[PDB]
């Protein structure tokens, strides 16, 4: 059980991260106009709210820990549950770590005016250091998590307050909503994906649904309030960015938040805001490392991965399964060496939203195959909100496939590599 | 989920006590059983842990003297505190945790003190 306000804070903390500080580059480089990027943010938030409600329904139906793995295992089959676990193990969490390490290195270089050639070495060093820190037990990781969660709200609030009162802010800063050079149809998909990365992490509402005290009255209010607060914060931050900088200026830099802070609080305030952004990125990497470490243990304890004994090995000193962390760190380093922030974020969004759309279809199927299950929480408008979430997910998947064949091919190839691993592991019993 | 300890008590320095800890209601074979130390007005500090696969970890201050052993047949864990020393006096708890992020199961806690 958890208090209603406590769940609100949990949702706001998990969803909000370092995407808002860096994704505006992609959003306003694709959209190309101040108004279309804001529309992308709003649409992404609406889709996130609908998906959160839909996922929370099944989370209440199946309160067992694990999340999408458990949901898809129970609805479709064990093979798809393992497929979700494997995709999270080899794409989602490694790519999140790689992308956040790359952006941390980029922001660090910008802050300290170092050469751009040190971005990859930095990213690698910080990823290794954070993984090693997480290997020393949950104490330091929890301390970092709490500190980053507390501190990441300060730069956002400061930027919003300062930019909204910038000398020149006004409705004129949000025009013309479209530039002929960027067609609305093609560019809006890329803008939507870029915004959707900033909303990542909302899938934990389903996991928290089972823990919630009294779903069905607090769960809808909690989810709607938390995701609406996240959407409002993102919209206000983007409005502040547009007040301080133009759409072209935001698209022309890899650190929009740093540039806006430099314009707002010249002197030491810009440096402090940049350090806050770096701390937020650090906390994001740490949280992703923890959540990712939790996955290979779950897969191995069910004898679903090769050398499941090795993966499920528990460290006597810290009582942590380290080997899965090492595998994820290796994959993340490989991604860092041969990847980019925007590309990795797009891949993450593509794979996670494919599986999330599968989860929505699972909710719809459960509403039909097993109408008699005890449902503590029912989605508000069954024929409308799940349909909106599924339409959003399908649009994301198809737009990414059409616009980024290489990224979609990479994700599909990794998952299809996972499949024969599943069959071999079933044959050999771990 | 109970964890009943025993074996602690007053002992002369340099003695040897074994702290049995019978665990019931948990998947003992799958759990990593540990022994913690909580000095007065402090927080529990790990003394020794043994994983489900037999791998063991010992605190630097007890390494070479303490020996943690588990026997899944009777669902008990022992801690042979050989060559006790006066600073070793504290209250020793019996823990049973599946994984670092799982729920921690604690015993009633046993008091062991070294007279000399």
């Amino acid at each position: 059980e958890v208090s209603g306000i406590t769940a609100l804070t949990v949702v706001v903390g998990t969803v909000i991260g370092a995407g808002i500080f860096f994704k505006p580059t992609a959003v306003y480089g694709a959209a190309g106009a101040p108004g279309l990027g804001l529309l992308a943010w709003f649409v992404a938030g609406i889709i996130t709210i609908a998906g959160g409600l839909t996922v929370a329904e099944i989370g209440t139906i199946y309160p067992q820990t694990g999340g999408m793995m458990i949901y898809l295992e129970k609805v479709y089959g064990r093979w798809l549950g393992f497929l979700v676990g494997w995709a999270q193990m080899v794409i989602y969490y490694p790519a999140n770590i790689a992308a956040l390490a790359i952006i941390f290195a980029t922001q660090f270089v910008n802050l300290f005016a170092l050469s751009d050639s040190t971005i990859v070495p930095t990213a690698i060093l910080t990823s290794i250091f954070l993984m090693g820190v997480n290997f020393l037990g949950t104490k330091y990781s929890g301390w970092i998590q709490t500190l980053a969660t507390i501190l990441k709200l300060i730069p956002l609030v400061v930027i919003i307050v300062a930019g909204l009162l910038y000398p020149g802010g006004g409705v004129i800063r949000l025009v013309p909503f479209s530039v002929e050079t960027h067609p609305v149809l093609t560019s809006f998909g890329s803008a939507l994906i870029a915004t959707l990365f900033a909303y990542d992490g909302w899938i934990n509402v389903g996991t928290l649904a089972g823990e919630m005290k009294n779903p069905g009255k607090m769960l809808p209010k909690v989810i709607i309030g938390g995701l609406s607060i996240v959407m409002a914060v993102y919209l206000l931050t983007n409005i502040a960015y547009l007040f301080v900088l133009d759409s072209s200026q935001l698209a022309g830099t890899d650190t929009p938040a740093a540039l806006v802070a430099s314009h707002l609080f010249e002197g030491i305030g810009s440096k402090l805001v940049t350090i806050g952004i770096l701390i937020s990125v650090f906390g994001g990497i740490n949280g992703y490392i923890i959540s990712g470490l939790r996955v290979p243990y779950a897969l191995a304890t069910q004898k679903m991965l090769p050398f499941s004994d090795w993966f499920a090995r528990i460290n006597p000193k810290t009582n942590l399964p380290i080997n899965g962390g090492l595998v994820m760190l290796g994959i993340a380093i490989v991604m860092i060496l041969t990847g980019q922030f925007n590309q990795l974020t797009d891949l993450i969004v593509f794979v996670i939203w494919f599986f999330i759309t599968l989860t929505f279809i699972a909710v719809i199927i459960l509403r039909k195959t097993q109408p008699d299950i005890e449902r503590p929480y029912r989605v508000p408008f069954y024929p409308v909100i799940p349909l909106i979430a599924i339409i959003g997910g399908l649009y994301i998947i198809f737009n990414t496939l059409i616009v980024q064949p290489k990224n979609a091919f990479i994700g599909i190839l990794l998952t299809l590599i996972g499949i024969p691993i599943y069959f071999y592991c079933k044959k050999k019993y771990g | 989920v109970q964890l009943v300890e025993s074996g602690g008590g007053l002992v002369q320095a340099g003695g040897s006590l074994r702290l049995s800890c019978a665990a019931s209601g948990i998947a003992f074979s799958r759990m990593s059983m540990a022994w913690y130390r909580q000095d007065p007005g402090k927080q529990r500090a790990l003394v020794a842990r043994i994983t489900n696969d037999g791998s063991t970890y010992y605190d630097d201050s007890v390494k070479g003297r303490f020996t943690i052993s588990r026997d899944n047949a009777k669902n008990t864990v022992h801690l042979q505190m050989n060559s006790l020393k006066p600073e070793d006096t504290a209250v020793y708890y019996c823990n049973a945790q599946l994984v670092a992020w799982s729920e921690n199961y604690w015993g009633q806690g046993t008091q062991v003190t070294v007279s000399s």
